[PDB]
Formats: C-alpha cells, structure tokens, sequence
C-alpha cells in the first residue's frame, strides 16, 4: 500500500460534520517459479574396478 | 617399508569393493529410507 | 507334488581351478 498525498488546507469549522474521507485499497503483487540437467555418461562400467 | 604398489592395489581393490557396496546398499536400504521419510511428514502421498 | 526337477548340469571345474582377482578398470594388462 501507500499513503495518500499530504493535505495543506486543513482548516474545518467546529462543530460541524463528518466528512467522508479518502480509503484506498491495497495493491497486491505474485509471481511464479521456475523449473533440470543432463547427466549423459556411458554407465556402462563402474560395476567393475 | 610400505610399497606404492601395494598401496595402488589396495586402492583399486577398495574402489571396486566401495562401488559394489554402494549399489547393493542403495537399492538394499536407501530407497525404502527416502520413501519412509517422505511418508513421516506426509509429503509423499501428492 | 511340492517341487520341482531341474537337470542342472553344473560342472564348472574350470571356474573353481582358477581362482579369480578384483580389478579396478575395464582393460588390465600385464607385461612379461
């Protein structure tokens, strides 16, 4: 979120009424992962010495 | 008075009996132990 | 019946007069 702009006129009257105010919502944000090696070998030893 | 050679052959005779205990053991234990983790915290039902 | 015959020739004399010893390659080589 973020605060609103600063106000330099604030001079209301007493007694008076509520004046409805500025609400904002709050932004959101997201995001997504990502995804490997190769391992190409002969293999065909390493069962023996 | 310990021979290189003798130290070369028992390195080599090392390996191969390291290489074979290691894929007996894999398939003998430790492809039942990772499941059996996986299943403590019930992480390997997807 | 509970078995099975099976001939099983398993002679093998060869095999058990020669012994046998661990290598740590696919090529060995002796020099002589």
């Amino acid at each position: 979120d973020a605060l609103a702009s600063v106000d330099g006129n604030n001079a209301h009257v007493e007694g008076s009424r509520a004046e409805d105010g500025e609400m904002k919502p709050t932004v959101i944000k997201s995001n997504v992962t990502q995804i490997r090696k190769v391992v190409r070998v002969s293999d065909t030893a390493n069962t023996t010495a | 008075k310990y021979s290189e050679e003798v130290l070369d052959e028992l390195r080599v005779d090392l390996q191969r009996r390291f290489n074979y205990a290691q894929g007996y053991v894999d398939m003998a234990v430790k492809g039942y132990a990772r499941e059996a983790w996986e299943y403590f915290y019930g992480n390997l039902p997807a | 019946a509970n078995w099975i015959s099976v001939l099983s020739p398993q002679d093998t004399p060869f095999v058990s007069m020669t012994g046998k010893e661990s290598i740590n390659q696919t090529i060995f080589s002796w020099q002589t």
